RNA sequence: GGUGAAAUUCUUGGACCGGCGCAAGACGGACCAGAGCGAAAGCAUUUGCCAAGAAUGUUUUCAUUAAUCAAGAACGAAAGUCGGAGGUUCGAAGACGAUCAGAUACCGUCGUAGUUCCGACCAUAAACGAUGCCGACUGGCGAUGCGGCGGCGUUAUUCCCAUGACCCGCCGGGCAGCUUCCGGGAAACCAAAGUCUUUGGGUUCCGGGGGGAGUAUGGUUGCAAAGCUGAAACUUAAAGGAAUUGA
């Protein structure tokens, strides 16, 4: 239908070209469904900014602002790993 | 104007009673002054020291340096805690057409001393060998690799510290890895290269006195 | 045409080589291209070795040598007068002497 | 004219013209 | 008001028979039916609430205090989170890199959250509108549609006035300058484009 | 390489897939194996470990989840409990 | 300085870090923890110029031989030192001339070493990469 | 600290130095070479997993299923753009210090963007072997990798075969020198840059004196810078390649 607006083309004319194309990597991001770790499902939805709700199973994680994982999250988790198995052994 | 010769002490170092020299050297130190600790800052405190001055009939390229553990009045104490040979020596063995192998492995005594050991090789090439070039393959390193990998592993974690750095002095372990790799291929420089410790356990000063009085 | 068969550095397999500075100017220059030759000096001039020889402490145990890499690439290999130019068959050769 | 600052010299003589189409 | 997403954490009194409600700030990766660990024996995951002492270096953590006892009160915003630098356990302090760059020594009793503060990266996506900004700040407070000094009349600030629209004198202000005076740049040690990182 | 074997039971042997079947096998005694994936909920994973123990037969914890579990079996579904009936391959070491 | 006996010798380790620019000789106990003295060829000589150069850096090793004496120490081991890491791995010259001094002074000096910084790979090497001067 | 010689600058709030640690993000030295792999651009710490490939071997299998290729498509050094992670080291732009008549530069100290990873763009280089792919013929000598075959011996697993490793060769696929009146070439130089007037094995891309000009215009891609495709008018008798002796 279109050729490269994609999800911003709500937007029209209304602002920037660079302004929609920066928010259409992330309206596409913060409206995906993932799929669940838990139940290996593809339900896994955003409630609000930070809150990320699974339809089947029920669980509710904390994750970015628009997408499930940030990228800080996952080195900060491997990092805790790293220190914490250093304490151990 | 007062030249600071004068506010410090000479303390004698004395290494773990298992080699040949007990005197390495003295050593000054501040005085405590009501402030600082001249024990704990004694502590901490590692002496380099080649088996060329700790033994007497020993190899002159092998350095190994002591952690200090307590201070006994005027004494001070050290334990082994890593060596290495000597990098004119490291320059020196590795020339041009040949092959070295590594392996790197950590493994934990009974004592609770974790242990990361290297070990290194070259392959020889015969005397009647006349081949510019003496490589080994991918394969063949892959398993001359893992044999490091399982001999180092037995000759350290059943030993504790005491019987490791007792192997380690002769360099046993680097002789041992030679001969049995003499099967699939002889080698010609065999050592460890480094050994460093990891973590340690609570320091017991009835443990360095046994180690020092022995 | 090819002045030289090499096209003057030694990478005739691989596509790329790691640059080093030169030593006189601080030029970047391939190093298979460059004139690197190892300099064995000694600390003390053949000359002068006497003058220290005979205040030193040491029963003549003492030798300590200076040897550093050097690198220069070839603008400035030439003002060193190292790698004078050569003759047209003279180019084909080695090693001197 | 050095081969390659003889073509920087026609870009930016491009550029020029382009500007010129852009605002007649 | 706040991008930060809360945990509700229930714990099990200790002296009486009930169940106790605790608002968490969460942690990004904590889910609903975890268990966290409050105390100097918990062990180092996500979540968990720790003293710093017994954290490694280069542990992060979020929702740090500021003094003992406090209920956390450092690296609470989305995204934000501190390092643990060094310990000294002679005088029982730890050093700790906050969010804005600064390097702060705290004492070692001080307890945290391990990991960083969920709902990061809220800053990268543009407004893009006026309304969501007025919906942003409806539910924070009565600060959002700004208007300049340099529109206003002379009367309502120092920046107001004139037949053309400009400040008319420096904009960099004392830090001693009065209420009704302290507008612009306050104690500004420079002005202009940055070029690199400024840290004291 | 446990999945190869299963790849072989899939052709050759028998099997029942699914949480209701699988305990449906262990209560009557014809499951040999059972596999459960990483992602299992953790009162079903005690469930079937308590189950296996009664009936005597043995757990293999998959290394992956309900979406790879299910492809291992050659299925275009998750899979997240199994139960190997009949092997017709050597799965039985282990 | 210490209670020895003159049969013995008071040993401790010395480097002699080396660079095109200017020598330093310094001179520590064992661990180097400890500090008995530092000479350089910069405070030798009033311009910068000749801190690199042999005469100064002799005149800084006598300054090494006589401060130490004074202390009571005789006996030092030499590790030597080249700018390292990223830098060249060749001394520089105002190592021969140093050494020679340190040696006609009288003092001891024993086993020699090589603890250079030598990287695996260091980092990018300053400079860039074209044109010289 | 650094320069041919000098400095800006860090410095008694203790830099530099040596010792013990912690953190950061890059990169894997001497091994590592006319050696290997990939269609190219490219690829180097140990370990695990996934999928793929050349050569070899074969008394297995299909039996012409066959190679470059209009139109069309995918990957494609480095740099550059957007976006998100931290900036360890280097380092456009820029700044400061020396050198000269000027120095908008070389030298030194910082230093943003960049140099790092991830998704989408950008498709350029001396992407040079300045050297298309498939196929037959067309000297030799000393070597290297793989695989397969034969062996006097040396050597370790040991106590036998066997498994390794060195030496002698043979066979097929290679990256390759070196000499050589094979030959061709204008020569420089090359077993292909040969079998070419004694002219035909198949075929794609691509050139037609020098400029104008990789320009104008049209089309298309790109956020831009720019990329791909691409004339005409007019103007010139030379521009060029190799080699000869001097300077
Ligand atoms: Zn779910
Ligand atoms: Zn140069």
């Amino acid at each position: 239908r279109t050729k490269k607006v994609g999800i911003v083309g709500k937007y029209g004319t209304r602002y920037g070209a660079s302004l929609r194309k920066m928010v259409k990597k992330i309206e596409i991001s913060q409206h995906a469904k993932y799929t669940c770790s838990f139940c290996g499902k593809t339900k896994m939805k955003r409630r609000a900014v930070g809150i990320w709700h699974c339809g089947s199973c029920m669980k509710t994680v904390a994750g970015g602002a628009w997408t499930y994982n940030t990228t800080s999250a996952v080195t900060v988790k491997s990092a805790i790993r790293r220190l914490k198995e250093l304490k151990d052994q | 104007v007062v030249d600071p010769f004068s506010k410090k002490d000479w303390y004698d170092v004395k290494a773990p009673a298992m080699f040949n020299i007990r005197n390495i050297g003295k050593t000054l130190v501040t005085r405590t002054q009501g402030t600082k600790i001249a024990s704990d800052g004694l502590k901490g405190r590692v002496f380099e020291v080649s088996l060329a001055d700790l033994q007497n009939d020993e190899v002159a390229f092998r350095k190994f340096k002591l952690i200090t553990e307590d201070v006994q009045g005027k004494n001070c104490l050290t334990n082994f805690h890593g060596m290495d040979l000597t990098r004119d020596k490291m320059c020196s063995m590795v020339k041009k057409w040949q092959t070295m192998i590594e392996a790197h492995v950590d493994v934990k005594t009974t004592d609770g001393y974790l242990l990361r050991l290297f070990c290194v090789g070259f392959t020889k090439k015969r005397n009647n060998q006349i081949r510019k070039t003496s490589y080994a393959q991918h394969q063949q390193v892959r398993q001359i690799r893992k044999k490091m990998m399982e001999i180092m592993t037995r000759e350290v974690q059943t030993n504790d510290l005491k019987e490791v750095v007792n192997k380690l002095i002769p360099d046993s372990i680097g002789k041992d890895i030679e001969k049995a790799c003499q099967s699939i291929y002889p080698l010609h420089d065999v050592f460890v290269r480094k050994v460093k410790m990891l973590k340690k356990p609570k320091f017991e000063l009835g443990k360095l006195m046994e180690l020092h009085g022995e | 045409t090819k002045k030289r068969r090499n096209n003057g550095r030694a990478k005739k397999g691989r596509g790329h080589v790691q640059p080093i500075r030169c030593t006189n100017c601080a030029r970047c220059v391939p190093k298979d291209k460059a004139i690197k030759k190892f300099v064995i000096r000694n600390i003390v001039e053949a000359a002068a070795v006497r003058d220290i020889s005979e205040a030193s402490v040491f029963d003549a145990y003492v030798l300590p040598k200076l040897y550093v890499k050097l690198h220069y690439c070839v603008s400035c290999a030439i003002h060193s007068k190292v790698v004078r130019n050569r003759s047209r068959e003279a180019r084909k050769d080695r090693t001197p002497p | 004219m050095r081969a390659k600052w003889r073509k920087k010299r026609m870009r930016r003589l491009k550029r020029k013209r382009r500007k010129m189409r852009q605002r007649s | 008001g706040r991008g930060a997403p809360l945990a509700k954490v229930v714990f099990r009194d200790p002296y009486r028979f009930k169940k106790r409600t605790e608002l968490f700030i969460a942690a990004e990766g904590i889910h609903t039916g975890q268990f966290v660990y409050c105390g100097k024996k918990a062990q180092l995951n996500i979540g968990n609430v720790l003293p710093v002492g017994t954290m490694p270096e280069g542990t992060i953590v979020c929702c740090l205090e500021e003094k003992p006892g406090d209920r956390g009160k450092l690296a609470r915003a989305s995204g934000n989170y501190a390092t643990v630098i060094s310990h000294n356990p002679e005088t029982k302090k730890t050093r700790v890199k906050l969010p804005s760059g600064s390097k702060k020594v705290i004492s070692s009793a001080n307890r945290a959250v391990v990991g960083v503060v969920a709902g990061g990266g809220r800053i990268d996506k543009p407004i893009l509108k006026a309304g969501r900004a007025y919906h942003k700040y409806k539910a924070k407070r009565n600060c959002w549609p700004r208007v300049r000094g340099v529109a206003m009349n002379p009367v309502e600030h120092p920046f107001g006035g004139g037949n053309h629209q400009h400040i008319g004198k420096p904009s960099t202000i004392r830090r001693d300058a009065p209420a009704g005076r302290k507008v612009g740049l306050i104690a500004a040690r420079r002005t202009g484009r940055l070029r690199g990182t400024k840290t004291v | 390489s446990i999945n190869s074997r299963l790849q072989l039971v899939m052709k050759s042997g028998k099997y029942v897939l699914g949480y209701k079947q699988t305990l449906k096998m262990i209560r009557q005694g014809k499951a040999k194996l059972v596999i459960l994936a990483n992602n299992c909920p953790a009162l079903r994973k005690s469930e079937i470990e308590y189950y296996a123990m009664l009936a005597k037969t043995g757990v293999h914890h998959y290394s992956g989840n309900n979406i790879e579990l299910g492809t291992a079996c050659g299925k275009y579904y998750r899979v997240c409990t199994l139960a190997i009936i009949d092997p017709g391959d050597s799965d039985i070491i282990r | 300085g210490p209670q020895v006996a003159e049969g013995e010798n008071v040993f401790g380790v010395c480097h002699i870090f080396a660079s095109f620019n200017d020598t330093f000789v310094h001179v520590t106990d064992l661990s180097g923890k400890e500090t008995i003295c530092r000479v350089t060829g910069g405070m030798k000589v009033k311009a910068d110029r000749d801190e690199s150069s042999p005469y100064a850096a002799m005149l800084a090793a006598q300054d090494v031989a006589q401060r130490c004496k004074e202390l009571g120490i005789t006996a030092l081991h030499i590790k030597l030192r080249a700018t390292g890491g990223n830098r060249t791995k060749t001394p520089g010259p105002g190592a021969q001339s140093a050494l020679r001094a340190l040696a006609r002074s009288g003092m001891k000096i024993g086993r020699i070493e090589d603890v250079t910084p030598i990287p695996s790979d260091s980092t990018r090497r300053k400079g860039g990469r074209r044109g010289r001067r």
